[PDB]
């Protein structure tokens, strides 16, 4: 009944869907979700065949909203045509600097979250399902648990769900600081009882993941379109947003804007809308300097018109938008994301290990006025060979913004030179 | 050494929680850094016996992750936000107010075992930035009267 104090994040949405109830900042138990027809898509789900459901997820077109866009359809495919037992994951470790939409989803609704997963589960027929949350979430940890012990008793879990011979165990797993974690990989090692180190892919999970079995992993944003998907019908859900990158989409809003929160809107909306029509615009009114979309990309202030979708010339990521102004060092800004992946690197791969450790260590000096003219030179280079030989995407990311920066703001950088 | 009922129960609680006694690793660790403030050096054998794991292999994941501090006892532990946002919008305010405050900065310890500051990557609550956790609860830091009175809370 008594969860830890969390901070009342903002939330707006247009669509009424993934915050028709997490716009609320308070815990809706099960009467209350019942009440709004919660549970009634698993139910209609239970009747349909497993296949059905893939084929109404895949005709949807959603993708995976844990920012590398997979067709989820296509994912669940993929996992089904090898034997089981089956296991599918919830991926809640959240850890992406400015990223804190799927966290109002969990604390708010989670019978939302719950009932996607017990779908997902039937669809590629899972019999036990996991939600891997962040060590730093713990009163999600709770409220997880709670809903879920309300579930079992409400014959939403269990053996034989309501009466369709669908086995299913949702296990509750908490991370300890580690952000690489998140990455598909290293969170199943972790799952496993070992250190969170990403395994070489391929193979990829849906062959080969948790205990070597075919294995699905979504995250928290993903999996609760699911009960969307099946009470609306795949070609009604269609209909949010434009036909090629259709649904609702969560959106967290930080940095130098008037109202910072998580905003569901549709894919065709712009950057600058996001900015200005709906977090309120900047603080003080000052003109944007650059966004960041959370520690991968860097956008001027002449990229504001592109849409909040998953094309080339789109956003992209997860939708997080780091809103920076004129008064802010973009060297002091690239120097907080270089801590990061240096604070972050497993250090299974030497260029990733070496490459993190050394830019936030010279780009720190840049800062301080403690760069020799061969730490700048030296800099430069192993910004651009953190990638060599890496087997996750982190070693494959960790100069992209920082590489971006140089190339749109070469004045603030050469100040500093 | 030997872990009070009080522990040993909810430690067996995790451990027979997952299908694999192994996959308890992290929640038991959780549980025994708050009970005694601390990872203790003593409490790593009885647990790898438990979760029938070598000692090697549960020392080596103490070490992995950064929510596992082995070395100060604190019973309250203040997690400061030290990414982008937080540091955009005025991590060095609520570093500065702790430190008038408490007398200490990042990694130290108060006096009496009572506080510790950690500094820490993206709490994930950017909108309300700048963060900051004591123990578990989290909030945004508004200023130091403010966080005077939200610190006065633990005892
Ligand atoms: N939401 C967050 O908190 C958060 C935090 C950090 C990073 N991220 C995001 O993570 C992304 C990088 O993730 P990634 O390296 O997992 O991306 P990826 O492109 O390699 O793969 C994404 C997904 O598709 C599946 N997949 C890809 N190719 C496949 C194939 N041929 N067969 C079967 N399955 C296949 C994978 O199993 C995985 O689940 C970044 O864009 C970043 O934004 C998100
Ligand atoms: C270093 C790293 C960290 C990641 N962290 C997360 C995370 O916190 N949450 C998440 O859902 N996906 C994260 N991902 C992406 C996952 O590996 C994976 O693609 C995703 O969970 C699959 O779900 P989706 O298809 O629904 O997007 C991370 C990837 C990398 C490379
Ligand atoms: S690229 Fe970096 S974070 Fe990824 S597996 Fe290699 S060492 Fe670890
Ligand atoms: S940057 Fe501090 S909570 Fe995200």
């Amino acid at each position: 009944r008594s969860y830890p104090a969390i901070p009342r994040i903002y939330a707006e949405t247009t669509l009424n869907m993934l915050l028709k109830r997490a716009k609320k900042p308070r815990v809706h138990s099960i009467d209350e979700y019942l009440k709004d027809g919660g549970y009634q898509a698993l139910e209609k789900a239970l009747n349909m065949s497993p296949e059905e459901i893939i084929d109404w997820v895949d005709k949807s077109t959603l993708r995976g909203r844990g920012g590398a866009g997979f067709p989820t359809g296509k994912k669940w495919k993929f996992a089904v045509q090898n034997p089981g037992p089956r296991y599918f994951i919830c991926n809640a470790d959240e850890s992406e600097p400015g990223t804190f939409k799927d966290r109002i989803i969990i604390e708010r609704d989670p019978h939302l979250l719950i009932e996607g997963i017990i779908i997902s589960s039937y669809a590629i027929g899972a019999n036990e399902a996991y939600i891997y949350i962040r060590g730093e979430y713990p009163a999600g940890y709770y409220i997880l648990r709670d809903a879920i012990e309300e579930a079992k008793k409400k014959g939403f879990l269990g053996k034989n769900i309501l009466g369709s011979g669908f086995d299913l165990e949702i296990y509750v797993a908490r991370g300890a600081g580690a952000y690489i974690c998140g990455e598909e990989t290293a969170l199943i090692e972790s799952l496993e009882g070992k250190r969170g180190h990403p395994r070489l892919k391929p193979p990829y999970p849906v062959q080969k993941g948790l205990w070597g079995k075919p294995t699905v992993v979504n995250n928290v944003e993903t999996i609760a379109n699911v009960p969307f998907i099946i009470s609306m019908g795949w070609e009604e859900y269609r209909y949010i947003g434009p036909s090629d990158y259709a649904g609702p989409k969560l959106f967290p809003v930080s940095g130098k804007v008037k109202k910072p929160g998580v905003y569901e809107l549709p894919m065709n909306t712009t950057l600058r809308e996001v900015i200005f029509k709906y977090a309120g615009g900047t603080l003080g009114n000052k003109k944007v300097k650059a966004v960041f979309s959370g520690a991968l990309d860097c956008f001027s202030s002449e990229e504001l018109d592109i849409p909040m979708d998953y094309s080339p010339l789109g956003f992209g990521g997860t939708g997080t938008v780091i809103v920076l102004t004129e008064e802010d060092d973009i060297v002091e800004a690239a120097l907080k994301i270089a801590e990061f992946y240096e604070h972050e690197t497993c250090g299974q791969c030497t260029p990733c290990r070496v490459g993190c450790y050394e830019q936030a260590n010279l780009l720190e000096k840049i800062y301080k006025g403690e760069a020799t003219e061969q730490d700048w030179e030296g800099f430069d280079f192993v910004n651009r060979n953190i990638q060599p030989t890496s087997i996750c995407g982190l070693g494959a990311v960790a100069g992209r913004l920082i590489r971006q920066t140089l190339e749109k703001f070469p004045e603030e950088w050469e100040k500093y030179r | 050494f030997e872990f009070p009922e009080e522990l040993k129960t909810k430690l067996q609680e995790h451990i027979n929680y997952f299908p694999k006694k192994r996959q308890a690793i992290l929640l038991c660790l959780h549980e025994i850094q708050n009970y005694y403030g601390y990872i203790p050096p003593e409490s790593l054998k009885p647990l790898a016996d438990m979760l029938e794991l070598p000692l090697n292999h549960v020392e080596g994941v103490v070490a992995f992750y950064d929510m596992f501090d082995r070395e100060d006892k604190a019973k309250y532990r203040i997690r400061v936000c030290v990414s982008i946002v937080c540091h955009l919008m005025g991590t060095n305010k609520l570093l500065k107010a702790l430190e008038n405050i408490l007398g200490i900065k990042p990694g130290e310890v108060t006096p009496d075992g009572k506080f510790k500051i950690v500094p820490v990557q993206c709490l994930g609550a950017c909108s309300e930035a700048p963060v900051f956790m004591v123990n578990d609860d989290e909030y945004k830091f508004e200023s130091e009267v403010q966080l005077n009175e939200i610190l006065s809370r633990y005892t």
